[PDB]
């Protein structure tokens, strides 16, 4: 019997609250960079160090833990850019057509166009960011949703997940009757939400091919960290 | 074929 | 504007009345299977079935509302999807199985070189019949897709997003007036809504699978593609 | 474009 079923609504938005990662910041040169292999240098130290708070935040998702070893490492390796990619529209919220990926390091989409393919991923992202502004995401929603990802993008890839991704949606409604929403806005809102996290699994797909034609231009040295994360995604 | 990721989700 | 005006229960009939038929392949289990002709035939099948899915969504309430130019990108970004959950619901009684067609059974067995693709797809049909979705709530499902699946990808082109958006609104609301209406408590409810719009998140990531899978036969140059094919393939460079 | 003019028929 797992631990994450018997928290209450609170409890779950202040665990999953407590768990968050730090905003890491890039390198503190204030060139800005407009070369692929400037550009990409520094998004994948960027990663390669967010990835180490992000499995440390995981193993702080209610129900993660009561997961084998091996589940543990199936899920983080389907959702890791997922999960990235929605923490850069989270931060980027407040900066509208700019994507924040540290608090010195912004990037505009005229800077995307130094590398072949990035654009176009930059404008999804942008335009989810934008469509997360307009809904007004509330960061204890956020954090469900980060947290939704991390155990749907690779459940069939199982009776104890579906169960706390029932409890997360709970959480969810939670807090926008907490909120005051009427009955019909909380639903919507809810459908709203959701739908977002299939075009975050679609920049996920995009952004991976992006980062195994980088890995084939050898230009950029990947870690060994995400070249295995890379790796599988076959 | 031992992933970096078995020995850091350990701690 | 029709669409904004129409009940959950005309809605529903709506959607169902505007289904494409379950379509036959060119299988013959006398003829020799291969690795190049299965794929003919679900190639074949796939150009066949586009013909019927144009006019499907033409009838799908609100989306003769957008320009031209709108439901082009919505079915060029969205047609992979829509023949996948199709393809899975048509499979949710052949546990083990996909029913390409009456005709056209196929385990993980046959398939070949896809046989992740496979999987997945027999992943979410299993899934559909743990969860025993109702019809009425597979056409609202894969009305969804088509409204949602590229609506982030001008001028005054922001009017037309709030008008897809506002329709999305009404499904959710027709399926939550489904789920009522079947018994469901309000939380029961709200995580049936959350479970299967989950699921779309998994077709999307099929359906990109898949997109490389058939870019990746087409430069083979092996397996013919149909006119139509290439260009809603060429949608996604 | 094929999905075009289907459209528009
Ligand atoms: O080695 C890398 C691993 C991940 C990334 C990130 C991507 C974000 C992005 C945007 C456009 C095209 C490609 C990519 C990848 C990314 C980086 C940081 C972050 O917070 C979110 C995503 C870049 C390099
Ligand atoms: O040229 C083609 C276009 C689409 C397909 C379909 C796929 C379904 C499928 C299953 C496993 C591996 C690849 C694929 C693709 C597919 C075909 C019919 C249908 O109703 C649904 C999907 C196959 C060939």
């Amino acid at each position: 019997n797992s631990l994450a079923l018997s928290l209450t609504a609170d409890q779950m938005v202040s665990a999953l609250l407590d768990a968050e990662p730090p905003i890491l910041y890039s390198e503190y040169d204030p060139t800005r960079p407009f070369s692929e292999a400037s550009m990409m240098g520094l998004l994948t130290n960027l990663a390669d160090r967010e990835l180490v708070h992000m499995i440390n935040w995981a193993k702080r998702v209610p129900g993660f833990v009561d997961l084998t070893l091996h589940d543990q490492v199936h899920l983080l390796e389907c959702a890791w850019l997922e999960i990235l990619m929605i923490g850069l529209v989270w931060r980027s919220m407040e900066h509208p057509g700019k994507l924040l990926f540290a608090p010195n390091l912004l990037l505009d989409r005229n800077q995307g166009k130094c590398v072949e393919g990035m654009v176009e991923i930059f404008d999804m992202l942008l335009a989810t960011s934008s469509r997360f502004r307009m809904m007004n995401l509330q960061g204890e929603e956020f954090v469900c949703l980060k947290s939704i990802i991390l155990l749907n993008s690779g459940v069939y890839t199982k009776d104890h997940i579906h169960r706390v991704l029932d409890k997360i949606t709970d959480t969810l409604i939670h807090l926008m009757a907490k909120a005051g929403l009427t009955l019909q806005q909380q639903h919507q809102r809810l459908a709203q939400l959701l739908l977002i996290l299939s075009h975050i699994r679609h920049m996920s797909n995009k952004g991976m091919e992006h980062l195994y034609s980088m890995k084939c231009k050898n230009v950029v040295p990947l870690s060994d960290l995400l070249l295995e994360m890379l790796d599988a995604h076959r | 074929k031992h992933k970096i990721l078995h020995r850091l989700l350990q701690d």
